[PDB]
């Protein structure tokens, strides 16, 4: 079984591929990701993310929850910068229930003030759970510090905001940005032609700047042991060819492990560091790729003293790529973990769902698995050198967070 | 339906790393993604 | 329609008015009302504060207020209407769910 | 009646004009400020600060309150990033009883487990109220922005090391700065002889890097309808005639008011702004001038989306005074506000005192008032174009608080 | 001994500007001074 495409009228995308499992996922993207807030309602998307399961004019709160519930099913909202996206898994005789309850959620929330405050502490539960990650208090930054305006935002709402996202601004949001022109209804084991009626009947709705790269730095002082830290330049847009170099580029340098315990002995960059320091450490390669930017770089996990030589050491790794120290055998190898790890990450029925859905918002249709594989091997040699030569020659992006005494400054390095 | 990877809690001392082969694959090297739902924890991505 | 005529009398028997009351501050506060009461808007809320704190207080002195001042008949919004209705009718849905 | 001058050899300081004033003021300045503590010690001066009066060797806890008290006295604890000064006040009979405790509250506190623990909190209460001020946020930014070490720290302990600074840190910060060769004892209404004497029996302590400028810019985005900002270049260092340039640029260009209510019609930045933008604001020359480096350039308060116009309004003022128009009469205003306000900051016995023990530190001895005046004469009109012109080539520091959507950044300028 | 020019309380909310004649004095012209003492209030300095 393959999947099956259609674009109407009206700007909206159902892509669905009828497997007749006995689970059906559906999902429901949205170009309504946190790059959409301006500076008046940031955080807006954050409680938007948290606020299914409020009333909607079809359902109520409880509903939501217990009918739902009643069926063994999940509703779950993800966000990332540029789309956020709805989706709903239960077992297949339930789709249309999931399916009512999915559609009241998105296209008719109705944000009651007394709801909208009674959540409002979940801003900071939800925050606080994941500012634990000591990766989220990085790459948050990091993107803030690349960006002027809308890849910089947060994906968790700015303490200032917390208490203060009204009902109005919610509404704003959706009205704004859940609009058939700006949204994808992805589905597995379930036809096409009912997706379509359910899309041309409940999710007709009518619709409602570009990301400039900055170059700075911010640097969290706190004490720990150890020191995150990510330097970065601007990239390229997904989408382009280009992108496609970055990514084989990210897999010569090391993009993270294979084997358990294992000491990496084929990633570029953690030999490249491991040959100057022995203590514990980790470093990786980073590839972020948006519709308007991108950014590549790397980041390190080091002890406090070490950052300095840690991440030099990183820099002066990609230094050499981008001087031209690269054999068949590394971007042979470098292309074969990207072509795995891509197929691998469509194995799921949740990544592959994902993926659809993804590719349905930055671009026209679906490229099948075959026609991506393909596009790996046109990368030439000569793409990754040029990716790396960007990278060094490019104005720098930097983040940190740790005891920084000995993290250096983007103009020391 | 099915419970997550790690049960999150607020105001819980976090868990300590002390050597080279449990502070691989930490280093992040793609975008955060953030999910919430109704059955599944909250939890980020690279 | 015809009972009207009985229901303006009403109005004035009973008396609430007379302490610049309207009819929904006479409604005895059970769980229902509890909610409903927690859901009013500042202006409604901080209204009906006060409008229960002049009538205790002419109840205190055993007083009414001038007539020009007391609850016209006509003039008596139900404000509390829309936010109980919704609170009972969401009771009931959690109450038909639990069987 | 003048001033006593003395320097042991040793390196101590003591100066003290006798006056016969009823009340007697006496200061001890040290050179301990928060540019003396490092990554691992942040905040350490700032607790230091609130820990006078917990138990002493020669005098308890309980005994340094209430003996002060009970002469009616005061002890203060002043900290810029360079000095931290120890004051007393008493009526003239009282004061070797208020000697004493100073003595013991600078050169021998126990700085107890129990006690410093349960001084933590203050940590939290002190900053929150300091913090109130948004000049405090901004100029606290500002520094950390400017700086890559010394100058770079805040006044106000991080959040982190709140409740983490260790009596062994404080002992260590009073053992490593409270030294004779860092020491100059000020004092009103005593005898010099007398002072000498407690200097060489009791302050007599055995002793214990330069400021990187680095050029950056941190950004508070917190949604008030009033944005503060500044921006700065790279002074010149306190004691060298250069700064004495600045200090009159400053006046030049407007530092502050001089009528109740008024409309500043002789400052040059207020009239440049309020040409432009007629809505609430408020505009001053910003001059800091340290014994390594300085700080020159203005602060802004401005409503949100007016902070872009007003900024480079007044950035332009400092172009055209950078280009060359600037005359005579100009400069002469300029530099009798600066000549008034010295004598005007030396007119009470507080100030004259701070500028006695201040001056002590940062150079050899006393300079005279009337001396301090000639050489405010001293600057030529082309000395303040200099100034002007190094301001505006000069690599710059930023620093924003408000709703920064239409704050520029450094690049954008 | 004397009671500083303001008393100072966390928590609470602070005093409002509508004007121009009362915004000035306030743009920031110098360095930041802070005491702390026993008998005078705490407040920082330009």
């Amino acid at each position: 079984q393959d999947l099956e495409f259609t674009r109407l009228p009206n700007g909206l995308v159902i892509a669905s591929l009828e497997n007749y499992a006995p689970a059906s996922r559906i999902g429901l993207f949205i170009k309504a990701g946190s790059r959409y807030e301006n500076s008046n309602n940031l955080g807006t998307s954050h409680l938007l993310r948290l606020a299914s399961s409020l009333t909607t004019k079809g359902a109520s709160s409880f509903k939501i929850t217990r009918g739902i519930e009643a069926v063994g099913g999940k509703l779950s909202v993800t966000s990332t910068r540029e789309n956020m996206a709805y989706t709903v898994e239960c077992l297949r005789d339930d789709v249309d229930i999931l399916m009512e309850f999915l559609l009241n959620v998105t296209t008719a929330p109705e944000f009651r003030r007394w709801e909208v405050a009674a959540l409002q502490p979940q801003l900071r539960i939800d925050k606080a759970v994941a500012l634990q990650n000591p990766q989220a208090h990085v790459i948050e930054n990091l993107h803030a510090a690349a960006y002027r305006n809308a890849l910089a935002n947060s994906l968790y709402c700015p303490d200032y905001r917390i208490g203060k996202v009204t009902p109005v601004e919610l509404h704003d949001y959706v009205q704004n940005h859940f609009t058939s022109a700006r949204m994808a209804l992805i589905g597995l084991g379930v036809s096409h032609p009912v997706l379509k009626q359910v899309a041309e009947q409940f999710l007709n709705i009518r619709g409602g700047a570009k990301a400039k790269y900055h170059g700075g730095e911010i640097r969290e002082q706190n004490g720990d042991s150890l020191v995150h830290a990510a330097l970065v330049a601007e990239s390229a847009a997904i989408g382009s060819a280009e992108a496609n170099a970055f990514s084989v580029l990210q897999h010569v340098l090391g993009a993270g492990p294979h084997v358990k315990r294992g000491s990496n002995a084929t990633s570029s960059l953690y030999q490249a560091v491991a040959k100057g320091v022995h203590q514990p450490f980790d470093v990786s390669a980073f590839n972020a790729s948006y519709s308007d930017s991108g950014l590549f770089g790397f980041y390190t996990i080091s002890q406090a003293a070490s950052a300095g030589d840690v991440i030099k050491a990183a820099y002066n790794q990609v230094k050499t790529i981008a001087q031209g120290n690269l054999s068949n055998p590394d971007v042979q190898a470098a292309k074969n973990k990207l072509k795995a790890g891509y197929l691998m990450s469509v194995e799921s029925s949740e990544g592959f769902l994902d993926e659809v859905g993804s590719q349905a918002l930055a671009a026209g249709s679906y490229t099948p698995p075959s026609t991506v594989l393909q596009q790996i091997d046109a990368v030439a040699d000569a793409d990754v050198i040029n990716a790396a030569k960007k990278f060094v020659s490019g104005r720098k992006s930097m983040a940190a967070s740790g005891n920084l005494g000995h993290t250096p400054f983007i103009d020391e390095l | 339906a099915v419970p997550a990877t790690s049960e999150s809690p607020v105001l819980d001392l976090k868990r300590s790393v002390l050597c080279r082969e449990s502070l691989r694959g930490q280093a992040a090297g793609r975008p955060l993604v953030a999910s919430v739902s109704l059955n599944v924890p909250a939890s980020v991505r690279y | 329609r015809w009972l009207e005529g009985i229901r303006k009398w009403y109005y004035n028997a009973a008396g609430f008015n007379k302490l610049g009351l309207m009819r929904d501050d006479t409604i005895h506060e059970n769980d229902d009302v509890k909610e409903a009461i927690r859901r009013l808007p500042e202006n409604l809320y901080n209204d009906r504060v006060f409008r229960i704190k002049r009538a205790l207080d002419l109840s205190m002195r055993q007083q009414i207020l001038p007539k020009e001042q007391w609850t016209k008949y006509e003039e008596d919004k139900s404000y509390l209407e829309p936010y109980l209705k919704e609170v009972i009718r969401e009771r009931k849905e959690r109450e038909e769910w639990a069987k």
